[PDB]
């Protein structure tokens, strides 16, 4: 990840410009 | 719109009656010389815009 | 110290001729000019003279050989001509590449003040004035200067 | 049918041009106003042109009714600019040569198409703007 | 063409010149001017010398023409001067400028130097006085 | 700067060459507060509130 906002894409940092399981998310949003 | 067309051909017909003779020309280069109305026009125009 | 070997047309003789008299400060003596300034208009005139070269293009003067004895230009435009046609230069390439080194993340920028620190005193003698006026408006917020768009204005303009 | 601001320009001009002060214009007025005005290139024998057309004494009545003869239906140039921004949809000048002048050949008052191709020459993509169109009627 | 800028509205003031209104100015005319602010028998025969004879307008108008073929709008003025010194409060000393213009625009000599000190006496010189004074806007 | 300086030389030789003249002075220094105020300043005046 530190990699990643390390990256020369912009576009890799901004997916992953920072970085709650699946399903409590996935449940809250239903 | 009609009348429009009218006035751009009545100003054609004029254009036609006067052509390009010289005479018209000395009084074109005259025009620059004698402004006195055109500019009493653009102040009006400058203060109804005002 | 030069020798007459490659002219080009005399019209960029003219206006080379024309931008130093821009340049003479001399009003009446407008025949001799600067005998160490000349390399400024030389920098001015589309080139890059780095210090060494543009010294010893003048056969090592002294400062007051720089600065009080004057000069014909015209002897010297042979060899102004060959400096030009030397092509001592690197490309953008390969200054983006040289500068990245300089450089402890890889994001692409470089932080301004250790840049101009690097200008003024790593590299040739420069005035700091002049290293700020350079990147200025290049500096940015956080210093992380953009150094290949900032050598790409640079060498363009 | 005569244009007030356009018959005080035509005394004002029949007041330059009759610099004798004689009321009339003589060969010598006209002389006079060409080198003043115009350019001495032209020197010949148009002042007889010029005196036989109006022969004798010619006050402003004469060259007033040569003036509404010659610009028959005179109209001023702000009106004329502002039919011909009325007339584009859009009043930026990007008006075709070709279509206004088809449109000025079809809709009413035909004229020939060999005069309307000389005044409307076709000036660029045809674009032929009104501005200069104008400007070219008033100066020449 | 003659008289191109900041001229076409000096017809008016020639016309305001002339009071008899003969198409010119009058020789006896000139009294105007002494109304206007000593007329002497110099200046009641300058006329002569200043104009070749009283025939026209338009020719008088191009002859006092001729004086101002340099002239330029003051704003213009005022923009040189105000971009040759950012600061634009006229503090440039008057020998500088003399030396500015000597070794820079045109070779002037003494006989123009102290012609421009007394356009300007030195305080410097205060661009804004001789911007207004040359066109004599104030 | 040389293209500023060079209008500003150019621009007082004229104040100079019209300056030597008589005539000049005494109808172009009151004109422009009293007899160009009415029909020409003003139209500096209404550029300037434009």
């Amino acid at each position: 990840v530190g990699l990643y906002q390390k990256s020369s894409l912009k576009l890799l940092s901004t997916l992953f410009a920072n970085y709650q399981t699946v399903s409590a998310l996935h449940r809250e949003n239903l | 719109r009609r009348d429009s067309l009218l006035v751009i051909q009545w100003n054609i017909r004029a254009f036609m009656g006067v052509k390009n003779w010289p005479w018209m020309k000395l009084y074109f280069k005259i025009k620059p010389l004698l402004k006195s109305a055109e500019r009493e026009k653009e102040m009006a125009s400058m203060k109804e815009e005002f | 110290a030069s020798k007459i070997k490659i002219e080009f047309t005399p019209e960029q003789i003219e206006e080379f001729k024309e931008a130093f008299m821009l340049f003479d400060r001399t009003p009446k003596c407008e025949m001799k000019i600067t005998y160490g300034q000349c390399g400024d208009v030389l920098r001015a005139l589309g080139q890059n003279p780095t210090q060494a070269e543009v010294l010893r293009v003048l056969g090592k003067p002294r400062q007051e050989e720089l600065n009080t004895k004057m000069m014909d230009f015209e002897t010297f435009l042979p060899m102004l001509q060959h400096i030009s046609k030397n092509k001592d230069t690197g490309t953008y390439e390969d200054f983006v590449e040289g500068l990245r080194v300089f450089d402890k993340e890889g994001n692409g920028t470089v932080m301004g003040a250790e840049l101009r620190h690097v200008l003024a005193t790593l590299g040739e003698r420069l005035t700091e004035d002049e290293v700020e006026k350079l990147m200025a408006g290049q500096e940015d917020s956080n210093g992380c200067i953009n150094y290949e768009a900032f050598v790409k204005h640079i060498m363009s303009s | 049918m005569f244009e007030q601001t356009q018959i005080q320009e035509f005394k004002e001009a029949f007041t330059i041009m009759d610099q004798n002060r004689d009321g009339f214009i003589d060969k010598n007025d006209l002389r006079d106003t060409f080198a003043a005005l115009g350019r001495v290139n032209v020197k010949n024998e148009e002042i007889d042109e010029m005196i036989k057309e109006a022969p004798g004494p010619i006050n402003f009545t004469v060259f007033l009714t040569m003036f509404g003869e010659k610009l028959k239906g005179a109209d001023p140039e702000e009106t004329i600019l502002n039919a011909f921004k009325v007339f584009d949809p859009e009043g930026k000048g990007v008006l075709k040569a070709d279509y206004v002048r088809e449109m000025l050949t079809t809709q009413a008052e035909r004229f020939s198409k060999e005069e309307v191709d000389q005044m409307f020459a076709a000036f660029p993509t045809g674009n032929l703007d009104y501005k200069n169109l104008v400007h070219i009627i008033t100066h020449g």
